[PDB]
């Protein structure tokens, strides 16, 4: 599946993971989305038309 | 001595057990605050981030 939950399957925002066995145990893998490069932009609540 | 050693083991033995019985219960209260500590990170995690 997919989670929702924060900090639950990794940093970041989850995408889906991975098992790998080991001697009395598991490993996951945990792959991720990390926001990157980002701008400062001005905004606004709403827009008004007419 | 024959007789204190005779009279100190029984308070060795005794000590000893008190002091066994002691750590055992602080090995079991710990558990339980690790599971609430766990909850709170949790919390932490779900609840504040
Ligand atoms: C966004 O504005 C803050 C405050 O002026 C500034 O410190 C920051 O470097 C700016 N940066 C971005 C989008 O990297």
């Amino acid at each position: 599946g997919q989670s929702k939950r924060v900090d639950f399957c990794g940093k970041g925002y989850h995408l889906m993971s991975f098992p790998q066995s080991a001697p009395h145990g598991v490993v996951f893998l945990h792959v991720t989305y990390v926001p990157a490069q980002e701008k400062n932009f001005t905004t606004a609540p709403a827009i008004c038309h007419d | 001595p024959p007789e204190a050693e005779v009279q100190i083991d029984r308070l060795i033995t005794g000590r000893l057990q008190s002091l066994q019985t002691y750590v055992t219960q602080q090995l079991i209260r710990a558990a339980e605050i690790r599971a609430s500590a766990n909850l709170a990170a949790t919390k932490m995690s779900e609840c504040v981030l």
